């Protein structure tokens, strides 16, 4: 009756406006099976990492134009500490295995009250590379305080600057006019999501079950699931009112599995 | 009739909820994706081997390398370039100045049509000849192996090795045609038509797959080295997708607007 | 002894859309399982059957349209009903329809208002049959077929436009303006002026959702256009 | 099933003409749920 | 009357490997019986699973390895797991698995002390999944998967690679360190020096078997190279 | 696990022996011996005859 | 058996197709035993 | 019925062979007619 409370751990989450839990695919998507493809002996769930972690995002502001985004990929965002976000024992534990599976949920929050403007689309992105640079190399925390919100242009919308194999000297470079990450937003609906707006709700809440084109994937680079973040109806209030609304999250893992122990990672 | 599209799932309804009327016939089923996909299609051109061959190096070649291009094609509706795959769909509008041509390649149907995330299928391949009266043979390797690059010598005609092999070889007569079907063979279970991962642990390139095909094809004439003719000739390859499955919804491309 | 007989004119031909299979190479083939996938496509209806947002102009493309504050007796907006037309080009629906041929069922439209929510107005949606001429005013709307749709607590209201047609299956593209292609406008009316209270930011937006019926059905698959690489 | 015409007759045997996926040991259904 | 019947497209056609007999020439012969020779192969697997010896270099190969006096935290000896890595050439896992392009199940290894009865000590036998650096000390070594092993009256002791990877089957050549054909290390660690009473010979030696396990399994055959002929 | 190699015979084990785990699944049977040769192979080449 | 496909029908005589040894008046078994 | 000779074996199913319409929820009669 829009009044919900989530409990998990150590920790519970509440609501005094609800419109629901959207679950992905499947009647009860925490149900999981271990994974076939390892004969070793695999590490459940213990009590210690059944919790929700809580991040920042930077702020909403009026001067953002339309289709403009945000994206945070889930483990990896864990990995590089975006937005604050620290997972302590499931980020230890993250660290020092070579295998990992696990569906999500996720939850946003915002502030608007009855006399502001505006709508936010929240949908979770399956497989996409909205995280890399266009020279191929993860962003640093620095880009992000100054690219605030990620714009939107032809290149974005048609994959024509997706992360590229260099080709030598020996051919001639050709023009490139599209890749098969593009990303159509007329479109984005399509995947799970809520809608967000100043006159009905301040939350939204969606639950995914795991998927991969192999029964599990390798700890450090997978990028399976991803969050995002876009603008429909640009902000506005009248003169006055409060300004610069702020934006927060949180996850949560389910049923994980682990294999392949061994001691912390290093690049090299 | 009131509702709240906030909530993501909205019931599909009739004209009848809100007026009088009624709800039509079915019709027919031409949308079923396993019917759909049922269907022959160009992939791409190659030329026909005239001896042993040298199989391209990977990307960062420099110049001044020997090799032989153009030869080799990959079966995958996902792009490729140079006989090996790629992320990014390449076109040459200015055909002039140095430097090596690199062939390309897509599914354009596929792709037109490609709405969800991974997906599976046997493959049935055919090809034909562009030439009049020509004389050719088809090989193949699977996934994840190598082209054996060497030749023998019988009754000093040299004979490249290509001829002999325990995996497929397959011969046609005099403007004949060859056609087979093949299996799903690589490690992956399914076949990503958008990727985000890595393959190498480190130093690798985000979002391109390493075993995203069904294996590999060329062409060559039933000829010994001796008889290196003076004109090149081409083939064309057919692909057709048999039993095949999706498994997750996605968007389709950016139609421009004028 | 040998069986006797005499092959028809058709041999050796290769015809792509055959329906039969050929022979196999490189059989006895296992393959790992894929239990493990939740979600499986069955028909490309399912896809279909998914909201998704239009276009238009704002002379430079949104979706959404604002609402003005002068009044005058034309639509609001106004749009023809051709899955060939730019304002579905890029929704699903329209998407998929143009790889086919014919059409059967129902469309459907959706509509949220995104305004503050002390607002109050209300909204007349129409659906005229094909004419010599298209509507211009609310006299000549409100003969039609409407409804008149209120701003209240709920924000969307949906709207389903009959099938009404001369024969059964229709085109999917108009190359040219028979009644076997265009069937007629959709136009949208402001009944009322919208009110707000002091120190309220002025003129709203309104969103607009397409997407197939319950009975909505395609048929006879076609080629593709691949001028989208370019 | 699917783009196939024959319905009587099948020389080939069945782990010969396809693949199969070695074992471990109507309406449409909707897509997305609330609850 | 004639039965009328129309070819495909692949008619002449010539395929090495159909799986179809042709037509006999020279038949009604019979042959001597063979009930008198033992030992009837079935399988290749049988074979797969017979242990051999594994190669290293002296700098000039031998299938042992010395263990030396001096004193150092570096593994005593660390070859990768790969099936064309050069160690595993000439043993009959490797030299029969470079015929085909998927495996399975897991690898054995197998150990065997020749040293004199008199001698005692402790060896540390561990195997690491990949990782951006490969292992350079015990305190690294432990913390993988390893097992403790002492000289006894019994002289071998068997270490199984658990089959662990991201997908079902891999490949059995590396041209390039994907994780789909490259599978880690394995390290063999010197826990405590050697003890040997007066007038014994010094740098006893050990020697190395490796073999198939229970689970292999192989698929895919692909043609060989021939280069060993040269 | 102790064993004595030079008796000839030793008996394969599995993953679970000294370890938590299980055994996998059999799989495909392509070693088997009958079905590996039954591939058609280049042998030699020779000339044809033009008289006596 | 074997790199066969056909499983319903056989033209020629088994004593024609094959060759046959003139008479006289599962998991796989190990190789080299101990006692 | 027609012009067909054949009265013993069809190939392909009668959905491929025809088109059908899909459904919807002796000596010969005389046209037309005097009461």
């Amino acid at each position: 009756d829009r009044v919900t409370t989530q409990t998990a751990g150590n920790t519970a989450i509440n609501t005094q406006s609800s419109l629901g839990v959207l679950c992905a695919y499947v009647e009860d998507p925490t149900k999981s099976d271990p994974p076939s493809s390892s004969t070793d002996q695999p590490t459940t769930t213990f009590t210690a990492i059944d919790r929700w972690y809580t991040g920042r995002l930077n702020s909403w502001t009026k001067a953002v134009k339309t289709f403009s985004f945000q994206a945070v990929p889930l483990p990896g965002a864990f990995l590089s500490r975006q937005g604050g976000l620290n997972g302590g024992a499931f980020t230890a534990t993250l660290h020092r295995h070579f295998l990992m599976k696990c569906g999500w949920q996720v939850q946003v929050q915002c502030n608007l009250t009855q006399f502001h403007q505006g709508a936010l689309l929240v949908a979770m992105v399956p497989e996409t590379t909205l995280d890399v640079k266009p020279d191929g190399k993860a962003k640093s925390l620095q880009e992000l305080n100054e690219e605030q919100w990620v714009e939107m242009s032809d290149d974005y919308r048609t994959g024509k600057n997706m992360p590229f194999q260099s080709l030598g000297t020996y051919y001639r470079p050709p023009n490139w006019t599209w890749g098969p990450n593009f990303i159509n937003p007329y479109q984005v609906t399509v995947f799970p999501h809520q809608i967000l707006n100043a006159r009905t709700s301040t939350s939204v809440d969606i639950n995914v079950p795991y998927i991969g084109e192999t029964p599990t994937q390798s700890s450090e680079t997978q990028n399976s699931w991803t969050l995002l973040v876009m603008v429909l109806v640009p902000l506005d209030y009248k003169e006055g009112a409060t300004t610069d609304p702020e934006i927060t999250f949180s996850v949560r893992p389910t049923s994980p599995y682990f294999n392949g122990l061994r001691n912390r990672y290093t690049a090299g | 009739s009131t509702d709240n599209a906030e909530t993501g799932v909205i019931e599909a309804g009739n004209t009848d909820t809100d007026f009088s009327g009624e709800l039509a016939a079915p019709g027919s089923n031409h949308t079923n994706v396993k019917f759909l996909f049922d269907r022959s299609r160009l992939l791409n051109v190659i030329k026909v081997l005239e001896k042993d061959a040298v199989f391209p190096r990977p990307f960062p070649t420099q110049e001044g390398a020997q090799q032989d291009d153009g030869y080799f094609c990959l079966l995958t509706p996902r792009p490729t370039v140079a006989s090996r795959p790629a992320t990014r769909f390449g076109l040459y509008a200015n055909p002039s100045g140095s430097g090596v041509l690199a062939n390309t390649s897509l599914d354009f149907n596929f792709y037109s049509l490609a709405c969800f995330t991974y997906f599976r299928s046997d493959l049935e391949v055919t090809v034909v000849s562009l030439e009049p009266d020509l004389e050719f043979a088809v090989g193949w390797f699977p996934s994840g192996s190598e082209y054996q690059a060497s030749s023998f010598v019988y009754d000093q005609l040299h004979v490249p090795f290509h001829f002999t092999g325990r995996t497929p070889r397959a011969f046609a007569s005099k403007g004949g045609k060859v056609s087979f079907v093949l299996p799903w063979n690589s490690v992956s279970s399914v076949l990503p038509v958008r990727w985000g991962g890595a393959s190498k642990l480190s130093s690798a390139t985000r979002g391109l797959p390493a075993h995203a095909d069904w294996g590999t094809i060329y062409a060559f004439v039933p000829r010994p080295n001796e008889k290196k003719s003076t004109a090149v000739k081409h083939v064309a390859v057919y692909i057709r997708y048999k039993n095949a499955r999706a498994w997750c919804p996605s968007m389709l491309p950016f139609r421009s607007y004028k | 002894g040998p069986i006797p007989t005499a092959p028809r004119e058709n041999s050796l031909m290769f015809l792509s859309t055959l329906p039969d299979d050929t022979v196999p190479a490189y059989g006895n083939v296992r393959t790992p399982p894929v239990n493990y996938l939740p979600g499986e496509i069955t028909d490309l209806l399912q896809l279909a059957r998914i909201p998704t947002l239009m276009a238009f102009e704002r002379v430079t493309y949104v979706p959404y349209v604002a609402v003005p504050t002068q009044f005058d007796d034309r639509p609001l907006i106004s749009f023809p009903i051709t899955l060939s037309d730019p304002v579905y080009q890029n929704t699903l629906v329209g998407a998929i329809s143009s790889n086919f041929a014919n059409y059967r069922g129902c469309i459907q439209i959706t509509l949220t208002f995104c305004g503050p929510m002390m607002a109050r107005g209300k909204f007349l949606l129409s659906y005229s049959p094909p004419n010599g001429t298209q509507p211009q005013t609310l006299s000549e709307a409100m003969q039609c077929t409407y409804s008149i749709w209120d701003i209240g607590l709920n924000s969307s209201w949906t709207f389903v436009v009959p099938y009404i047609s001369p024969s059964d299956y229709r085109e999917t593209r108009a190359i040219t303006n028979s009644v076997y292609s265009a069937d007629g406008w959709f136009s949208l009316h402001k009944l009322t002026k919208i009110t707000l209270p002091p120190d309220c930011p002025q003129s709203p937006c309104i969103l607009f959702f397409a997407s197939a019926g319950e009975d909505y059905t395609l048929r006879l698959p076609v080629d593709c256009n691949p001028s989208y690489v370019f | 099933r699917g783009n196939n015409g024959n319905m009587t007759f099948n020389y080939y045997a069945n782990t010969y003409q396809n693949s199969v996926d070695f074992s471990t040991s109507g309406i449409l259904n909707p897509l997305g749920y609330l609850k």
